[PDB]
């Protein structure tokens, strides 16, 4: 019993996204989907039902004009269009399997939630992370990393000398400034004795912008 | 004993089942003796015409029931629409069960009229089966044996094949399941007890329906089972006359429990959905009533 | 409902053609047979024919050989008879009826016992030289004489019309006690003529005014004659 | 047709947390609860005011009668911090109503000062025209921080991006801020200071242009 | 191939025992059915293998008989079985039927009340003249309408109708018709029906002198 949504989307306002949602474990047909949709940090909000077997859809006052729900029985999936997209509709998109078995529930609940599907949506355009050295300085353990400054969109990949480096490693979540960009930032701590004999290289991967940056990490010369 | 059951709605009739199983078994002897021998198939629209007017007449004494039948039809709309008259649900019960009784009196009153065409149809198919001969009494062949299954059950058997009758079983559990248990939710908040009262009703009704059609899937797999192992038995061989007679006498009979069982469970099927969609109705109306209401 | 619609009522000039249809209803047509019978006025049973539903074998009798032809569409479950060279003895009520699918076959009551179960309403056809004409109604006028005690007769001729029927009717339906009105009689000249009587109580002779309505749908004809008590 | 929810409870370890579920005639509603761990999807805890869906335990049950429904959650483990819904089904607007939603908080757990590290501007990012200055916050619990930065003790707000709290692998917490100055800014003044406070205590670090 | 029924006509009251008898030519085994017909109306089958009672009939109806001799037998004769009766041969293909047994009402002797009517004066305008005799209400069937002009027997110039039994006094009635050219009617004075019955003691005549 299980629902499997598709993958987060970065889209621009006035864009549109169609999202599925695939249902195993039971027949599709025999039970209804509802979408809910969460802001960050806020409630679950009803956006409205689809009838797996016939495609009639009831949709919630705030979200009637811009959500179409459909499906296709063939391959067991519910789809929910948002269209006209606008900043304030970044939120998680969840699907949900009412409980009721059949057509015409009396009553309306859900047991099965799909993962979600991030829908971000920004106006920014595609930029690769400008990258710099947070060089050690001053107990026996010294703090160095890299600034991952100014990315879009989400996610970055931050390794350490080509991926052999993964103890005392902390990447931290994004910052998203007022900008529209990104910025991040990998601290590695290390002995201090190391200092002298063990470089230190991030690599900082940005897929959507095809960039792919490496930057040694020494001790601040004077 | 007799079924009452609800194809739609409006849509009330009766099975006196052994009638049923009577009547469908001489008819797989009356085509059986004519196909024993290829110089008598040609006589096979004249048993069919013959099977229809002894079912044509069967419905006619059922027709003597309609105004009783639709009696009940009437009582049985004030019972599954408790919203539309609004009181006292033990009238209501009492006037269903009184309807009932009353249709099932006039089926009893019609026992010898049933029984006659029942017996004009076994003296029919036992008068041609009394006279199925062979050329070589030691040697008689089963290609109407084989004839009759491939044109006359291995239609069924296929088609009963193709739906997933257990699976109809689990759909009916959940609906049953999911009914009891906002049932009994419903009821700790009361609102008209008539609409609490009608719902436990039409349930018990239903779970009543589904265990006949529990017990009928049980017999269509067995039976599906046993005539598929019995006809290779009784095929592409040859047999003395007593040993092919008894053997035309036990697979008319396996087939007509089959047709029996796969007639009155699609009935059921009918029935317990039919039921269900008032049931639906009666939640929806509750839980307007409940919601609707002071604090 | 098990029934058999047949075609409406038919005139003919001798040596013509008839065709009567028969439609089907609440039965598989093509598991049956149709059998055609008729009745002469006045007369007993007639059988002509008989066809298969299922294979469209037919078979006539002797007396119609060769004159009669009966088909059949298992499109829309109909029968149809058809006569031709049509002499003045033709003029029947032309019926049909239900019957197995086989008759011809040998040792088909083995299979199938049952007589014609089934009939249609069945089809006036009237063979005749005579061309169309309205009935002229005379009065039959009751006087001082001729009344049988207290009670008085009176009626109308409704003579020398072609084709039948007509219908009579006293004083526009509200006169029914008392009425005969009798079975016509066709003529020398090839023509009906009937009469419609009433018998009523003297005391209302010179009082309440008595009308037959005839009405002949045929030739579109309705005559409403006044019958009026002969002073002498 | 509304669900109020308390934004908040908090219990210890093995006591008994009661969230309610407030509606006018809730009562003659059918209310089912949701239990959505951070960063997970809902899972039905309750469903038909009182009933268990398959799979959950004996210290979860429910009531609901007048304008309250209520949620019980016998011996409270920690796992059981997560917000919780409560719902109904309204037929007079055919919605489906969720409320608010109530976080659980569990007691008991130890508090951790952060600890933090503060980066001046890379050299690099000097000679590309800029400066940003790095504030590394992490191994905290409760789990909830302010952070507020200095120039030359004159407080900086202008420039600043903050993160909220993540929660780290080992149930800790973790944040940063940013300060984006110019690098004329940066070298005008003598030291700048990043204050994490995080229960009732700051923790500073200080970082001048200055300094190798 | 040729049936023969026995009586053709039979009087019979409501609760009685009547028995039809069908003769064949040639033995048909048992393929004979029965057939009734209302007038007016169209026949129903009534027994099928000579003694297998069609669905919905009357217990009432029973048939027996095989190879040459058949009965139809009504228990209790209802008001709806007085109808004429038919037996049918399917022994052959070729189907044969009887000439049918007319089952009427008795009831006391009911003597006819005579009218004779003169023609018209507008007939006598269109050159023939029609006299009518009327018999209403009269029990037995079996009544004998003479017509005499001038006490001169007439024969081949007159039409008899009879009616149908009466549902309600279950009598029958006549119109005897005597039609003469203007011509033939203007030679003559005295124009007169007499009419025999048995409810009737002595013949009655009805008479009238033209003009």
């Amino acid at each position: 019993v299980q629902l499997v949504q598709s993958g987060a989307e970065v889209k621009k306002p006035g864009a549109s996204v169609k999202v599925s949602c695939k249902a195993s474990g039971y027949t599709f047909t025999d039970y209804y989907i509802h979408w809910v949709r969460q802001a960050p940090g806020q409630g679950l909000e009803w956006m409205g039902w689809i009838n797996p077997n016939s495609g009639g859809t009831n949709y919630a006052q705030k979200f009637q004009g811009w959500v179409t729900m459909t499906r296709d029985t063939s391959i067991s999936t519910t789809y929910m269009e948002l269209s006209r997209l606008r900043s304030d509709d970044m939120a998680v998109y969840y699907c949900a399997r009412d409980l009721w078995f059949g057509e015409s529930p009396p009553y309306y609940g859900v047991d099965v939630w799909g993962q979600g599907t991030t829908v971000t949506v920004s106006s920014a355009s595609t930029k690769g992370p400008s990258v710099f050295p947070l060089a050690p300085s001053s107990g026996g353990t010294a703090a160095l990393g890299c600034l991952v400054k100014d990315y879009f969109p989400e996610p970055v990949t931050v390794s350490w000398n080509s991926g052999a480096l993964t103890s005392g490693v902390h990447t931290f979540p994004a910052v998203l400034q007022s900008s529209g960009l990104y910025s991040l930032s990998s601290v590695v701590t290390v002995p201090s004795s190391s200092l002298g004999t063990q470089t230190y290289i991030c690599n900082v991967n940005h897929k959507p912008s095809n960039t792919k940056v490496d930057k040694k990490v020494e001790p601040k010369s004077c | 004993s007799i079924d009452i059951l609800q194809e739609k709605e409006g849509h009330l009739d009766f099975v006196i089942i052994p009638h049923y199983t009577f009547l469908d078994y001489y008819k797989h002897l009356s085509y059986n003796s004519i196909y024993h021998k290829s110089s008598t198939y040609g006589k096979y629209i004249a048993v069919d015409a013959f099977i229809k007017k002894i079912n044509e007449a069967y419905d006619k004494v059922k027709s003597k029931c309609n105004d009783i039948k639709n009696d009940l039809i009437a009582t049985i709309k004030k019972l599954e629409h408790p919203y539309d008259m609004n009181r006292t649900f033990k009238k209501m019960m009492d006037e269903y069960n009184t309807k009932k009784k009353k249709l099932i009196k006039c089926i009893k009153n019609h026992e010898n009229d049933f029984n006659k065409i029942c017996m004009d149809m076994k003296n029919y198919g036992t008068n041609l089966f009394e006279q199925l001969s062979c050329y070589n009494n030691n040697f008689c062949n089963t290609n109407g044996i084989r004839y009759h299954y491939d044109e006359y059950i291995h239609k069924l058997i296929l088609s009963v094949k193709s739906k997933n009758l257990n699976k109809d079983l689990s759909d009916m559990t959940n609906i049953l399941q999911q009914s009891e248990l906002l049932l009994t939710n419903l009821n700790k908040k009361m609102g008209s007890y008539i609409y609490i009262d009608t719902i436990k009703f039409i349930h018990k009704e239903m779970k009543h329906i589904f265990n006949r059609i529990e017990y009928h899937t049980k017999i269509i797999n067995d039976k599906t089972k046993i005539i598929q192992d019995k006809i290779k038995l009784n095929i592409w061989r040859t047999f003395q006359k007593d040993e092919l007679l008894k053997r035309i006498l036990d697979m008319s009979n396996e087939y007509s429990l089959f047709i029996t069982s796969d007639h009155l469970r699609q009935m059921l099927y009918n029935t317990f959905y039919s039921k269900e969609k008032h049931l639906n109705n009666i939640f929806h109306h509750l839980i307007y009533v409940l919601q609707m209401k002071f604090n | 409902q098990v029934q058999l619609v047949q075609s409406g009522a038919e005139v003919k000039k001798p040596g013509a053609s008839v065709r009567v249809s028969c439609k089907a209803s609440g039965y598989t047509f093509t598991s049956y047979g149709i059998s055609w019978v008729r009745q002469a006025p006045g007369q007993g049973l007639e059988w002509m024919g008989w066809i298969s539903g299922y294979d469209g074998n037919t078979n006539y009798a002797q007396k119609l050989q060769g004159r009669v032809t009966m088909t059949t569409d298992t499109s829309t479950s109909t029968a149809y008879m058809e006569l031709r060279s049509l002499r003045s003895d033709d003029t029947a009520v032309y019926y049909c009826a239900r019957d197995g699918p086989q008759v011809g076959d040998f040792d088909w009551q083995v299979y199938y016992y049952y007589g014609m179960d089934v009939w249609g309403q069945g089809t006036t056809v009237t063979v005749s030289s005579a061309s169309t004409k309205g009935p002229s109604v005379f009065p039959l006028a009751p006087s001082s004489k001729s009344t049988s005690g207290g009670t008085a007769a009176l009626g109308c001729l409704v003579k020398d019309y072609f084709p039948e029927p007509v219908t009579v009717s006293w004083n526009s339906g509200a006169l029914t006690s008392g009425v005969h009105t009798f079975p016509a009689v066709l003529q020398s000249s090839g023509l009906y003529s009937l009469s419609s009587v009433v018998t009523v109580p003297s005391s209302s002779l010179g009082t309440q005014t008595y009308i037959c309505n005839v009405n002949h749908k045929p030739s579109n004809t309705k005559v409403d004659k006044k019958v009026e008590p002969k002073s002498c | 047709y509304e669900l109020t929810q308390p934004p908040s409870v908090s219990v210890a370890p093995g006591k008994t947390a009661k969230i309610t579920c407030g509606g006018n005639n809730i009562g003659s509603y059918s209310v089912h609860w949701y239990q959505q761990k951070p960063g997970q999807a809902p899972v039905l805890v309750i469903y038909y005011d009182s009933d268990r869906p398959s799979g959950i335990p004996e210290r979860f049950s429910g009531s609901n009668s007048g304008n309250t429904a209520t949620l019980t959650i016998s011996r409270v483990e920690v796992g059981d911090e997560a917000d919780y819904f409560c719902q109904v089904w309204d037929t007079n607007t055919d919605h489906v109503v969720f409320g608010g939603g109530t976080k659980l908080t569990v007691l008991g757990q130890p508090k951790a000062a952060p600890s933090v590290t503060l980066f001046p501007p890379s050299s690099e990012e000097l000679q590309a025209n800029k400066a940003t200055l790095v504030c590394l916050i992490s191994d905290f619990y409760p789990g909830a921080v302010t952070v507020a930065w200095k120039a030359d003790s004159s407080p900086v707000k202008a420039g600043v991006e903050t993160t909220t709290p993540s929660k780290q692998s080992n149930n800790k917490y973790a944040a940063s801020s940013y300060l984006s100055l110019t690098p004329e800014q940066w070298k005008s003044h003598r030291s700048y200071s990043c204050q994490v406070t995080h229960e009732g205590s700051t923790v500073e670090k200080t970082v001048a242009p200055t300094e190798c | 191939i040729r049936m023969t029924q026995s009586p053709s006509t039979l009087s019979a009251s409501v609760g009685d025992r009547v028995t039809i008898t069908c003769r064949a030519s040639q033995s048909i085994n048992t393929w004979l059915a029965w057939y009734q017909q209302k007038p007016g109306k169209a026949p129903n089958l009534l027994i099928s293998k000579a003694s297998s009672l069609e669905s919905g009939v009357p217990s009432r109806f029973s048939g027996s008989g095989s190879g040459t001799e058949f009965t139809l037998t009504i228990s209790s004769l209802q008001p709806d079985d007085f109808a004429t009766y038919f037996c049918q041969q399917y022994n052959s293909y070729l189907y044969t039927f009887g000439q049918g047994t007319k089952v009427e009402i008795r009831r006391t002797v009911a003597a006819p009340s005579v009218f004779i009517f003169p023609p018209s004066d507008e007939q006598l305008k269109s050159g023939t003249a029609s006299v009518v005799c009327l018999l209403n209400n009269f029990y037995p069937r079996e009544a004998k309408v003479q017509w005499k002009v001038d006490n001169a027997l007439q024969s081949g110039n007159s039409q008899e109708s009879v009616t149908e039994q009466d549902s309600k006094d279950s009598t029958y009635s006549l119109s005897s018709t005597l039609t003469l050219s203007k011509a033939d009617y203007e030679k003559h004075k005295v124009y007169a029906c007499e009419v025999t019955h048995q409810g009737l003691s002595s013949p009655v005549t009805k008479s009238f002198n033209r003009g």
